[PDB]
């Protein structure tokens, strides 16, 4: 998208997913708002608001222009204006019908770009590329084990045989074949993990108070990506290389 | 007494109307102590689609 | 053995296609009147304080319920869906002298 | 509501302001705006 | 008056990166809005002289989102009314404290 379309729609989209598809996140969500946060999501319920698909479709095809290198980019916000002043004056089934079949050949021409490359082959590292963007790349009390962490991290993605990483909409997911807790948030996975980077086994008054602030959640990521490691990898005598070389060698000793 | 056409209104009414009558010659006019008129809404098109 | 269910009617909605829209009172359905009279434009104030009745500052509300200037501010909502037309049906008095300024 | 004030020796008025809200805009086309007035309780329509 | 100008400003943002801001913001979920800083409907009752006491009235209205009560007495002979276009009953030349604070 440009983008003009707008993120979390959960006032349009909180209620057909208790009833259609029974989510069980979205009711402990729906429970938690106030009163007047409630109301405005029974309406959508009962009467669905319609928006104008025209600038949106519009704009579709002035981004493929630029994409294609037709016109410059700052083109398309004079031409954009005068594309739109043209079709709320002469609005027809017919002008309607063009701007459909000029928005099915963008997804035509994309689709066959997808399958001729097969990029979708190449699934997991566009979902991947895509997570570790926004991150800060910088932490403090660390940098060499986050650094490594990441390319260890790319490494899984080529080289496990079936991982599906997926997304939800805020982060992140993971799933491999394991049965039962395939899943694995990466986001608040790096959330926990940002303290524990420089971290050093010197100051515990009782070991504890430092694995145990590991979550659930981050625990079975320090799991999944302890076969693919080795000991060339985060540097020695820290927090995290020392769990490291304790989960491969309780994975490769289980066998 | 008069009796105009149909002529388009707008899509809301205030409750303070601007109602300034004038003569020819672009001017308030003074003579005049009583005048009244009655507006009626009726439907002359859709603006729906297509 | 074939019993013939009928549809059950749908009370066609208000707030419909043709809604004259004031909020406490129900809406119509219909063609209304709305009046601009000389009347009033009494106690209303801050819109002729001195003016003839060329230019006067009326209320087409009649609300006696919620009164005096509240009436006013509030708007009469015709339909967006609808494009509309009024007529217009005036009535005038004057004095006017054969020889002025 | 029933205020009681001091008898002074000149009229005077009540400002009396009820808490209200108060919101408004888009330019979907060069040189034109649609607005839209809208405000609780007390609304304007 | 002798002469009156009006001075706008213009911000000289790139024309790349101008045409993505004015493209985003020509939408119908990326609207303007804003909210008048006091939030209040102003209404002047008045107190006659020498009365003690006043009784406001309002009838039945939807009071949703409803937000609180303010009030504070002023002179009849300092408070002007506003909207009209010259008050001839106005002949104060102080402070006003209804416009002020």
């Amino acid at each position: 998208d440009p983008g003009l379309k707008p993120s979390s729609l959960w006032t349009h989209k909180i209620i057909d997913s208790i009833i259609a598809n029974r989510s069980l996140s979205a009711v402990q969500n729906f429970r938690k708002q106030p009163l007047a946060n409630k109301l405005t999501a029974l309406e959508d319920a009962i009467v669905q608001p319609r928006k104008d698909t025209t600038p949106e479709t519009v704009a579709a095809i002035l981004q493929e222009l630029v994409a294609m290198g037709a016109l410059q980019p700052n083109e398309v916000g004079p031409m954009f204006s005068d594309l739109m002043i043209r079709v709320h004056k002469y609005n027809s089934t017919n002008v309607q019908n063009n701007l459909s079949v000029l928005l099915g050949d963008i997804r035509a021409a994309q689709s066959e770009a997808i399958r001729s490359t097969n990029v979708g082959e190449l699934s997991n590292q566009v979902v991947l590329n895509d997570f570790l963007s926004r991150e800060p790349a910088v932490v403090p009390q660390g940098q060499h084990n986050y650094e490594a962490f990441k390319q260890t991290l790319r490494l899984m993605v080529n080289e496990a045989p079936n991982v599906t990483l997926f997304k939800s909409g805020p982060d992140t997911l993971m799933q491999v074949n394991i049965r039962g807790v395939n899943t694995v948030n990466l986001n608040s996975a790096f959330k926990n993990l940002k303290n524990f980077w420089g971290v050093q086994l010197d100051t515990e008054i009782v070991p504890g108070s430092i694995s145990s602030k590991l979550s659930s959640n981050t625990r079975v990521l320090l799991l999944f990506l302890a076969p693919f490691t080795n000991d060339s990898t985060f540097t020695p005598d820290t927090f995290i290389s020392q769990i490291m070389r304790l989960y491969r060698e309780t994975v490769a000793a289980s066998i | 007494v008069a009796d105009h056409g149909i002529q388009p209104l707008k899509n809301s009414l205030t409750g303070v109307q601007r109602v300034t009558l004038t003569d020819d010659r672009r001017r308030s006019c003074p003579y005049i102590y009583k005048t009244l008129a009655t507006v009626t809404p009726k439907v002359l098109s859709s603006a729906t689609l297509q | 053995m074939e019993v013939y269910v009928p549809p059950p009617r749908v009370m066609a909605p208000t707030e419909g296609r043709n809604s004259i829209s004031y909020n406490p009172i129900a809406p119509l359905q219909d063609t209304t009147h709305i009046y601009i009279i000389d009347n009033k434009t009494s106690d209303i104030e801050n819109l002729n304080i001195h003016k003839d009745h060329s230019n006067f500052y009326t209320n087409i509300v009649q609300n006696v319920d919620v009164a005096p200037s509240d009436a006013a501010t509030q708007t009469i909502k015709l339909d967006e869906r609808s494009r509309w037309g009024g007529e217009l049906h005036t009535i005038l008095k004057t004095n006017a002298p054969n020889v002025t300024e | 509501m029933q205020f009681t004030v001091d008898p002074m020796t000149e009229p005077t008025y009540l400002m009396l302001l009820f808490g209200v809200f108060d919101q408004v805009i888009n330019q979907p086309t060069r040189s034109g705006i649609s607005v839209a007035y809208l405000r609780l309780p007390f609304a304007s329509g | 008056y002798t002469q009156i100008n009006l001075y706008v400003s213009f911000f000289p943002m790139n024309y790349d990166t101008q045409s993505e801001l004015e493209l985003m913001l020509r939408n119908a979920t990326n609207d303007q809005n804003f909210s008048d800083y006091l939030g209040a409907v102003n209404n002047l009752y008045q107190i006659p002289a020498g009365s003690s006491t006043v009784v406001v009235n309002i009838p039945d209205r939807s009071w949703g989102a409803f937000r609180g009560w303010s009030f504070t007495r002023l002179k009849v002979s300092e408070t002007p009314r506003i909207g009209a276009t010259q008050d001839p009953n106005f002949q104060y030349s102080g402070s006003i404290p209804y416009l002020d604070g």
